[PDB]
Order: structure tokens, then sequence, then C-alpha cells
């Protein structure tokens, strides 16, 4: 029936086989674990067979979204109007905490090129625009000597695996830019103009790169897509739970003794997360202050709720959260939370494009206050006024960057407004 | 024909498919406050002044660039669309520079008269402002762009309108600042108009470089004659002395725009 | 710093000799190739990019050749010039120092390893180094958080750094010899610090539960 | 035979050119199918 408890992914369940680089990154480990096995076949079985089997593993979104691939990649299932239909598969990953899609890009590209072969051809696709973080030098060139030899073994180009659909892989730099990972930004990043994210309708699905119908997609969710479709939606299915079914190429940083990223299934409470994987958090689980999960955009969570809640996109919700990307920060004790949402929300800041008035403005503007916050020189009532301004900034902008940015204010004033008022309280007495 | 029924905040009218909501309510008569979207200009959806609230949808829309669909009762007056215009205003009017009696745009500001109507009555900015050093871009537009509010009319006049693809952004972030990054010289034969088009006085009329506060100057229709096309323009006229000349509507002759020449 | 206003200055002006190998034009004209006819200008990123890769810090008279050879009008060349990183407009040391100071990166005091650098140098953040060598400038999360505070020069990351472990990289590059780029401490990837949490078995064979006729 | 467990062999990145995306993008143009025309050569003409 319902599965009692998740945890400790099998081994041989991993889908990232290489995620460590324990293997030979190019064809020949690649095809040693079973990649590029059974495609000739998965491309005959034709795109509505693809899009029946992404349903039945039911992949929400991989890349921080939650939406389902199932009605996603389901948006690229009507005629062709004459249009070139593209793939997009974004890695930008200058999200804090992101660092599952650098490891296996530099680790498993040739199952990362299979997930687009596969994925394109359930898209309708003429090839798929591959977009690496520029950052990432080493990375693309890693993943592109192993399309080179996809290419001279034929897998990828035309009659893909003998199979007439004339898939392609563009390689495509980018100079740099946290708003470059939003779909639309990175479509506009991709089109030589600005990373600046367009408004939507018209949708990505109609209305892509040059006007051309495409598709965005994270680097684990197309790279995880060629293995389940071999082996069927049950796999996936199976493990995590409803909806949010699975696995998930969790990230674990911080205060942690081991701070690694490791593959694990889906749906897992945090406490063995940290403690069996990362040595636990440094100090024990005692010395832990707080934990955001997925994503900074995701708001902290206090040790009071991390112990208990699964790491699911729904739980997360009823933990005033979000999943993310599975970019697990945990700050001990000895951590200044202030200062730290101060970092983080100045990151912010340095990578607000600037388009809409929301983001650029009010994310400056709460720069500026939280810091001085963080300084202590405030009035009780300013706490106020930042949730009101958190709130103003929530749902006027173009993209969700300003959502991503007014989130983690919620969760720190929320959970940490007595020691706000602390500080403030010193600052107060400090002068005189 | 396909003629879609949409209302608006109850009362229902007739709208061609793909009208984006600013113009279905226009039909009725009411208007949504915008900076960022030009009748006869390209839509950008950027000043986010154009936010109001679908009848039972989560979130605010933007009005300039949104494709109406079925029903959709456009809660024009709804309490979620004034507080997000409020706070879309106060994110607009907070790094604005204190020149309301020092800037020519005084009184007919666009900025100021939606802040008399939809806005704040006080502010809550209690940090320092953001300040931008002046790009000269000719004798004929004055430049303070510490009061630009990147509505990015001016960029879309200059590549579609005059063509002249030379007016940008620059930067990210609240640094972000519209210009020529090169001291370049914009000298196009419509280049006048972008006094027209800048919601704020961040570009100005030189010639007329504050002659008079435009609440004073009375307004008389005409024809130019600097050219055989014949522009309809207004003069504006104060104390028996004419100040400047600005482009009146025809959408026949001159849409809304005059040559620098003209002007 | 950082001023998106470019002034005339006799080593950055539009006279300012620029130009590309014909290596570097067939580099173009694969970037070219890559994309799309009738949307060409979309390429103007790596082409600008392949300006640095000849010539780092990049002169307005790269911008304006990069235009004339994109077919794109100038300030089209310098709005994605001025608005993405990296991109140095102005000139820079051939080493570039880049620290990660964001929250996750911060937390293992990553600001030791920023006054290491800081000490080690004497320059401060921003300024180059006297000899024009070495930049001191941070980075926001680059995508290596994960590891220890960690730094990236040019194109190398290197990974799982303490303040003490940037200082044998740093006069490396100051004695011309370049640093093995990756992890300081064990951990060649991202494998836990203790040892190997997962990934402990011999990987999965092809045909592993497949349903034969999928 | 004997799977290494403990052993990194992505070390080739370590030796890379500045040039060396462009250096084997170039050779994968070879490897490639002619870009779909969107008629006008610029989307200014
Ligand atoms: C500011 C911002 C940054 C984002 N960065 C990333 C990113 O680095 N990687 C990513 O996969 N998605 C990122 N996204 C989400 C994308 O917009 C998009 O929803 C996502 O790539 C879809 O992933 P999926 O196909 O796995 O559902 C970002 C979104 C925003 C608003
Ligand atoms: S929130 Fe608005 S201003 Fe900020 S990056 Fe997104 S689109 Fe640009
Ligand atoms: S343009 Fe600025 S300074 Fe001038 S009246 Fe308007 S708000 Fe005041
Ligand atoms: S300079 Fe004027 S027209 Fe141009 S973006 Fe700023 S406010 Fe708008
Ligand atoms: S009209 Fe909505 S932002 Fe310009
Ligand atoms: S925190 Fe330093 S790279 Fe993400
Ligand atoms: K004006």
């Amino acid at each position: 029936p319902k599965k009692t408890s998740f945890g400790s992914l099998k081994d041989e369940d991993r889908i990232f086989t290489n995620l460590y680089g324990r293997h030979d990154w190019r064809l020949k480990g690649a095809q040693s674990r079973g990649d590029w096995y059974k495609t000739k076949e998965i491309l005959l079985k034709g795109p509505d067979w693809i899009l029946g089997e992404v349903k039945t593993s039911g992949l929400r979104g991989r890349g921080g979204a939650g939406f389902p691939t199932g009605l996603k990649w389901s948006f690229m299932n009507k005629p062709s109007d004459g249009r070139p239909k593209y793939l997009v598969v974004n890695a930008d990953e200058g999200e804090p905490g992101t660092c599952k899609d650098r490891e296996i890009i530099r680790h498993d590209p040739h199952k990362l090129v299979e997930g687009c072969l596969v994925g394109g051809r359930a898209m309708g696709a003429r090839a798929a625009y591959i977009y690496i973080r520029g950052e990432f030098y080493n990375e693309a060139s890693n993943l592109q000597v192993a399309i080179r030899e996809a290419y001279e073994a034929g897998l990828i180009g035309k009659n893909a695996c003998g199979s007439g659909y004339d898939f392609d892989v563009f390689v495509v730099r980018g100079a740099g830019a946290y708003i470059c990972g939003e779909e639309t930004a990175l479509i506009e990043s991709i089109e030589g103009k600005q990373g600046k994210p367009r408004l939507k309708p018209p949708f990505p699905a109609d209305v892509g790169v040059f006007g051309c119908p495409t598709t965005v997609a994270n680097v684990e969710t197309v790279a995880v897509s060629p293995t389940i479709c071999r082996r069927g939606g049950a796999w996936f299915a199976s493990f995590g739970r409803e909806r949010n079914s699975g696995t998930k190429l969790f990230n674990i940083s911080g205060h942690v003794n081991h701070p690694c990223t490791v593959e694990e299934e889906m749906s897992v409470p945090l406490k063995e997360l940290i403690e069996k994987h990362a040595g636990g958090v440094i100090g024990g689980w005692d010395n832990l202050l707080a934990v955001i999960p997925g994503g900074s955009s995701t708001p902290l969570i206090p040790k009071s709720v991390c112990e208990t809640v699964l790491m699911d996109f729904d739980a997360l919700v009823q933990a005033q959260t979000g999943l993310g990307t599975a970019a697990v920060i945990v700050m001990d004790r000895s951590t200044d939370i202030v200062k730290a949402i101060a970092r983080l929300i100045e990151f912010y800041k340095h990578e607000s494009c600037g388009q809409c008035t929301p983001c650029r403005e009010g994310v400056d503007w709460m720069n500026k206050v939280m810091a001085r916050f963080v300084k202590g020189d405030a009035r009780p009532a300013e706490i106020d006024s930042l949730w009101e301004i958190s709130k103003q900034i929530e749902g006027h902008t173009i993209c969700a960057l300003g959502d991503g940015a007014a989130w983690p204010v919620q969760g720190l004033i929320r959970h940490f407004r007595p020691e706000l008022e602390e500080r403030m309280q010193q600052f107060a007495l400090q002068h005189q | 024909s396909n003629l879609i029924e949409v209302f608006v905040d109850g009362q229902s009218v007739m709208v061609e498919p793909g009208t984006t909501v600013l113009q279905a309510c226009e039909k009725v008569g009411m208007q949504i406050p915008r900076f960022c979207y030009h009748e006869r200009l390209s839509v950008a959806g950027n000043c986010r002044m154009c936010l109001v609230e679908i009848e039972k949808a989560p979130k605010v829309v933007a009005a300039c660039a949104m494709p109406v669909m079925k029903g959709w009762n456009i809660l024009t007056n709804s309490e979620k669309s004034k507080k997000a215009r409020e706070g879309v205003m106060e994110f607009l009017l907070a790094n604005h520079p204190l020149d309301c009696p020092i800037c020519d745009q005084g009184g007919e500001c666009d900025l100021q008269d939606q802040s008399m109507m939809f806005g704040s009555d006080r502010s809550r900015f209690l940090e320092g402002k953001r300040a931008v050093e002046d790009k000269n871009i000719g004798p004929l537009v004055k430049t303070i762009m510490t009061r630009c509010i990147q509505c990015t009319r001016c960029i879309r006049f200059a590549s579609e309108i005059a063509g002249v693809d030379d007016l940008g952004t620059t930067g990210r972030g609240n640094d972000m600042q519209v210009g020529t990054y090169i001291e370049k010289m914009f000298m196009s034969e419509l280049s006048g108009n972008i006094i027209d088009i800048c919601p704020v006085g961040a570009l100005t009329s030189k010639p007329y470089a504050f002659t008079a506060r435009p609440w004073e100057t009375r307004k008389t229709e005409s024809i130019d004659v600097m050219d055989a096309v014949g522009s309809n323009i207004v003069v504006s006229t104060r104390t028996g002395e004419v100040m400047r000349i600005l482009p009146r509507m025809h959408e026949d002759i001159n849409e809304e725009w005059i040559s620098d020449k003209t002007r | 710093g950082a001023l998106f206003v470019h002034r005339d200055t006799p080593e950055n002006n539009p006279d300012t000799p620029f130009d590309f190998t014909p290596e570097n034009y067939k580099r173009i004209e694969a970037i070219v190739k890559n994309y799309p006819e009738g949307h060409k200008a979309a390429a103007v990123l790596p082409v600008l990019d392949l300006a640095q890769r000849q010539n780092g810090w990049l002169p307005i008279s790269a911008m304006n050749k990069v235009a004339e050879i994109l077919q794109v009008p100038p300030m089209r060349v310098y709005e994605v010039a001025t608005f993405y990183t990296m991109y140095n407009r102005k000139p820079v040391g051939k080493y570039h120092i880049q620290v990660c100071t964001t929250t996750p990166c911060m937390l293992r005091n990553s600001d030791s390893i920023l006054e290491a650098i800081q000490k080690k140098l004497g320059i401060k953040v921003g300024e180059t180094t006297p000899d024009k060598l070495f930049t001191l400038i941070e980075v926001e999360c680059l995508g290596a958080c994960v590891n220890a505070p960690m730094v990236q020069i040019n194109d190398n990351y290197y990974e799982d750094l303490t303040p003490k472990d940037i200082e044998e990289i740093i006069d490396e590059l100051k004695a011309g010899k370049i640093p093995k780029p990756g992890p300081r401490s064990g951990r060649f990837s991202c494998e836990p610090a203790g040892g190997l949490t997962s990934l402990t078995e011999p990987p999965k064979g092809p045909g592993f539960g497949v349903q034969a006729g999928l | 035979e004997p799977f290494d467990n403990s052993t990194y062999r992505n070390l080739q990145h370590h030796e890379y050119s500045t040039y060396t995306f462009l250096d084997l993008n170039v050779e994968l143009s070879k490897f490639r199918m002619p870009q779909p025309s969107s008629g006008r050569q610029s989307p200014r003409h």
C-alpha cells in the first residue's frame, strides 16, 4: 500500500550513477551504465507514448517549479504551424545552494543529452538549446566533447539512432545572471537581447525563442527522463509519494559536518537527511538553529518543523515554505540569521534585472532597510512595514524573482521577530 | 461575428478577440493608470501600474498586455486592485527626486496626477534615495535622468517610430540607467517628440526650459506651416506671447507627433 | 564602481585598435551557423565573449567591431555588454580571483578567505595588483556553494578551500604555475567529507527491469 | 576490472585551453543540419 517511511534509496535505483564522478563520463562508461539503450524503440514508440509515461511517472517540476511535466510537455503536441519547434534546457543554477545541475552535467552529460533527444522527440522539437551558465566553463567543455562523441556514434543528429528524427543539441553560453534561470528571461538571453523576462501570455509554449514554439526544462528534469522512459513510469511512481514522486538530487550545505550533494528517494524527512549523509549539523541536532529548504527563495524553517516535515512540495507548503531545488542549507546557533538573510537579499538585489518596478525598486529598498535592521538602527514599527513591502513585492512582478526575494523576508520575520526586537533594543541601549 | 462578451466591474461589452484588457476598460470609459503603454507604441508591461484584479483570480494581471477572455468581469475598483496600484506607485515614487518645484513637468507630470488619484498621502521611505548623473543628448532635450522611471517609452520610440536605435538601457538592478552609454548625438527629425512621451520631467524641451508653468498657458489649435504635411498643432501662449508648440491628435495627418523643425 | 557610462579615454576610445584573428573569425562563423538565419543577433553573446577570450578587457572599439560583424546596432551590443556579469569593460589583471560571499558560501567563514586574499596581495576589494596580475573582487553564488568557501580564477574553479589553502594557489599563480582546478580536501566532486554515504555500489546494468517491449 | 569507488577521472577538464569551447565547437559544426530559414535575413529588413 502506502510506503510508511521514505529514505535510504537503493544504490542501484539512484538515477545519477556517476554523480560523484566514479564512472567514465564519456560514451563508454555511459553505455556501460545503460545510457543510450533502446533509444530507437523509444523514438519509434512516439511522442504520445512518451507523454503517457511522463504522466505515469508523474514528475513535478524538478527545477523548482512544481508543475507536472505531463501537461507542460503536452503543450507541444499540437500540429506544427510551420515554425521550428525547439526544446530548451535551463542550467543557470545561480540559486544559493544549487549545485546538482553542475555536478550531473560535469559527471553524467550523456544522460542529459539522452533526455534532450527523447524529450524533443516527444516535443516535436527540431533541436535542443542546452544553455549552460557561463561560469561553468569546463562543465560545458565536457558536455560538448560528450556531444561530439554522440554525434560521431550517430546517436544524435540526422536520423537519430536510426529513427529519422533529426534532433540536435546546441551548447549555449551565458554571460552570467541568476535572472537568466527564469524561463522567459532565458528565452530573451539566448535571443541575444538582455536577460529580462517577458510577460506571459504569449506563453513559452506557443511563442518561445525567435518566436518559435519552445519549452524550457531543468537539467535534472530532462536527465531523469530517458532512464524512466526505458524503465517505465512505474519506477518513478514507486519511489516518493503521490504527486511528489520519484527521486530528487538533494543538495546539503551550511553548518553540516559533510556538506555533500546526494541522490535520495523523494519525500524524506530532513532529520534523517542531514544526519545520515551530511554527518549531522556541526554541534549535533541541538546546534541546528534553522534550515532553508531547496533554494533560498523558499522561506527558512525553524528546527521545530524540519525534524517532522518530509521533503515534498505539498508538505513544505504546509510548512509555510517550498521544496524548491532540494538545496537544504543549515544554520547553527552561532549563525546570525539576520546577517545571513542580509547577505541573501543582497544577492537578490545584485541579481535583479530591473525590468519591472516592484523588483527593481523594492528589492533595493529591502536591502537598505534590512541592513539597517541587521545593524539594529530601527524602530519596532518598521518590522510591519517590511512585512507589508514583502507583500507588495509578491504577485506584482513580471517574473518570480520578486516572489523569491520577498519570501525569505517573510520567513525571517515570522520565525524570528523576537530576535529582531532584542537586536534593536540592544542597539537602542548601546547608544545614548 | 467573433465579438466576445466581456464584463467590466458589472456591465458587459462587446470586445474583439485579442484585445488587451485596458482597451476593453476604455470601451466603457474608465481608464487604467499607466506609465509603460502608449497607444501608438509597443507594449512592455513595465510600469506595473497597469495591474488590475480579475474576478475569481488569485493574482492581479497587467491590463497593458493581457488578451481578454470569455466573461472575465474586470474589477477595476476592487480593493486588491487599489492596493496593487498603491504599492506599485510607492515603489515608483521612492527614488524620485524632490524636484517638483524645479522640474518643468510640474502640474502636468502624470506621476503627480496618479499620486493625487491612486496613491498614498505619506512616505515611509526612511532611507536615502538614488541619484543618476545626467547624460547630455542634445541642445533640444533637457535631460535629468535622476527623475526617470525607466518606463522604456523613449527607447521604444527610438526603435520603432524614429528608427534611430541609439537610445537604450544600461546596467541592471536599481542602478539601471536609460541613456546612450556613449556620449552620442540623438539628432533625428522626430527627436523632440520624446519630450511628450516621457511621463516625468526626465526629458524636457531645452528652448522652452522653465519659461512658463503649463497651468497658465492658454492653448489654441492651429496648423503647422513649416511643412506641406500641415500637421495639426496647439500653440501654448501665455500673456500674449508664444511659448511652445505641441502636437495635436489627428490620426490622419500627424498621429500625435511633429517634427523638431515644426516643434 | 562599475560605472555603466563609457567615456572617451586614450586607452578606451573608438580609435582603440581591436580586431579578430582569422581563427577568431572561424570561431565566429561557427557561432553564427549554430543559430537560425534571420535571427543572427542572438549570437551576440559568444562572439563578444570570444572578444574577451582574445582580449579580456573589452574596449568600446571591441563592442563596435562586434556590432559591425553581427550587423546589429551598436547600442544593442552595449546593452548586453553592460547588463550581464563578467564582460569586463575596464582593464583587469590577467588572473581574476572571484570569491563567492553568498550566504551558503559565507556560512563557513568565507570572510576569513577574503581577508587572507587581501593580506596576501595587499590590495583590497576591487583594485588590481600594482603588478597587474590579480583582481580582488567578490561574486555571487556561482554554483559551487555545496563545497567549502571556494574561488574561481579565469576559468578554473577550486573547491573546499580554507584560509590556508588559498595562500598556496595564490602564490602559485603569482609564480606562474597553475594549481589544479578541484576541491582542496578530498571530495572529488561533492561526496560527503566523512566518506561515501551513497553511490557505494557498482552501477546499474543495461536492461535493468525494463518492460522489454516498451 | 576492480571498480575503484574513490577515484576521479574527470581530469581532462583540468588541461583545457581558453578557446577549448570553440575549439571543438568548430569541429562539431560539421555534424549539423541546415538551420531553418525565417525569410528575411534580418529583423530590420
Ligand atoms: C529568478 C528565477 C530563477 C530561476 N532559475 C532557475 C534555474 O537556475 N534553473 C531552473 O531549472 N529553473 C530556474 N527557474 C525556474 C524556471 O523559470 C522554470 O520554471 C524551470 O526551469 C522549469 O523547470 P522544470 O522544467 O524542471 O519544471 C528560475 C525562475 C526564476 C523566477
Ligand atoms: S522581478 Fe521583475 S524586475 Fe525583477 S528580475 Fe523579474 S522581471 Fe526583472
Ligand atoms: S517629473 Fe519628477 S520632479 Fe518633475 S513634477 Fe514629476 S515627480 Fe516632480
Ligand atoms: S527617460 Fe523618460 S521616456 Fe525614457 S524610460 Fe525614463 S521616464 Fe521613460
Ligand atoms: S501598462 Fe501595465 S506596466 Fe505599462
Ligand atoms: S554560495 Fe558560494 S557558490 Fe552558492
Ligand atoms: K516629459
